[PDB]
């Protein structure tokens, strides 16, 4: 009843890289 | 014979803001009025805060006390070419305080906060002074050992905006 | 039922000087360009933003921070078929920004200040650039919660206007 | 006339804080079986892990969720000459995350959990796991801001200790 | 109709330094630890200094601040040929600051100040120093809004005498 | 009761690194 539910995203972590 | 006395307000005289000092009130209202200021605060500094070693929980944490409208906003911060990825990436961070938040209603709060950034050079830029404007529910515990271990209260913010002061602010 | 009006300790920032109760609610109670800016500030922002999650609080304020003549004039842009509150209604937004204040004058300032409409389609419209004058003074703290956790100060705008900008750049 | 009840306040000259001398006010008071847990679990991932850049608050944090005996004991792992403090300084860092947590009981849970070493040459050592059992209650809501916007629920551990797990696998 | 109570008192916790509103911090009718302080410093700062311009409100604090024959004392300084109405006048004028003051028992404390004169020839003379003691206690609130507003604690000096330091 | 109270760890006071 509720459909409390979070979003759905792209990922919170993504890689650092050098340069 | 009872009197009551008026809390004083304080100037800042850098940034003119009123702060208003409490007479011997430290009352806490309701459930939620002061456990809701905790939500509020954590959501603001994960939310607005950068570091390229603990983003990945700031950032699945933000989402989490989000609604999807509000979890996209979020999202967005971190592409294009002036992604927070990209921008700050592992040259610079940002740092995130809360200074002061107050409940103003029915799924409303203000909250009161600073930050600042630091890099890879050893410097800091002078800090900010902002204050972001919080629409919010619950949505009851979720059901996921990762969702619960982070919001078990259920915390979704419904609404976001964020405004700095103007000039020097 | 009329007890002590209410009492503001101006704190100086720098020096921690205790300032009392004085002649101010009878005078422009807010005091320091600082102080001013802030308040003028929160006004313009609240006043012309508009947000079906928000909006009451920034109603409530604006209307706590306005003399009756003032606050009519913003009721008045929430009536009707034309009013705030149908045609943004829950579809489309306001978001509205300060850029720099300068007071000129014995309860006068400069605002100016920049304004954009999102919607529920995800689209957002040009910015536009607006500058208000404002007329103002300070009625001293008000005596009540609902009051005095929104505006210590008093801060009371008397007259109102906002204009377009040109960009004659 | 009753004698005007003495009048002190004290201003901070540093955070521009106004405080009344006169004892502040009490706060909501309500039992929640599922409170110690979270605060519990918040304030050993603060505890075992360590940053230079944001050690202030998980070593306060650690001390709001903890007993006096329990505060001491992780007091001193930042004293002396092996002190955390000197050891990791600002050369190595400590990262934690908990894998699962199983309440076993009457103020008591297990907490199975990994730590690794991070530092300033870019390299990582291996990987251990540990398992921390925690002895805890709820001491209610704490009566100060600093408190209760980190730990509303009153989560104490009074007693903790943590052995290496061995992979008998 | 209401009566009042005391508005605030200043004391800056990185100097220590204590500021008086204009509703006088109370003493609670007990000589204090800060009470006698703040009270001391301005009874002895009013009774002492001298300003034709400003004497009728420091005059009359003096009184409001001592005890009947305490008040007489400080009246007859201002009486006779010697007055300081008529020796200062509005030719010179005294200035006075206390530099601390140290509670020492039961209604009793020594207040360690200086004094200068100034005058209308645009001259000062050598600065001294010197050493009031002090004998007190408190009367409570006062029933009169020229009084409360003044000194709501009830602050009152029953002994004063003030000597040259050396 | 409660007894709410700490004397923590100096948060803000870093020290030289080397």
């Amino acid at each position: 009843v509720v459909r409390q539910v979070i979003p759905g995203y792209t990922p919170r972590p993504i890689r650092p890289e050098p340069e | 014979q009872p009197a009551p006395a008026p809390l004083v307000l304080r100037v800042d005289n850098a940034t003119g803001a009123v702060d208003v000092v409490t007479t011997l009130r430290e009352h806490e209202s309701s459930y939620g009025e002061v456990v809701d200021t905790y939500w509020l605060n954590q959501y603001v500094l994960n939310r607005e805060a950068y570091d390229y070693n603990t983003i990945q929980m700031n950032y699945d944490t933000t989402a989490l006390l989000s609604a999807p409208a509000v979890q996209q906003d979020y999202y967005k911060l971190f592409d294009g070419s002036n992604a927070r990825d990209r921008v700050l990436g592992n040259k610079a961070r940002i740092t995130v305080r809360v200074r002061s938040i107050q409940p103003n209603g029915r799924g409303q709060a203000t909250v009161r906060f600073t930050t600042q950034q630091h890099n890879s050079n050893g410097t800091v830029e002078a800090p900010q002074h902002q204050i972001a404007t919080i629409g919010y529910t619950y949505i009851g515990a979720p059901m996921r050992s990762s969702d619960r271990l982070l919001n078990p209260l259920g915390f979704q913010v419904t609404s976001y905006r964020a405004d700095p002061e103007i000039l020097n602010n």
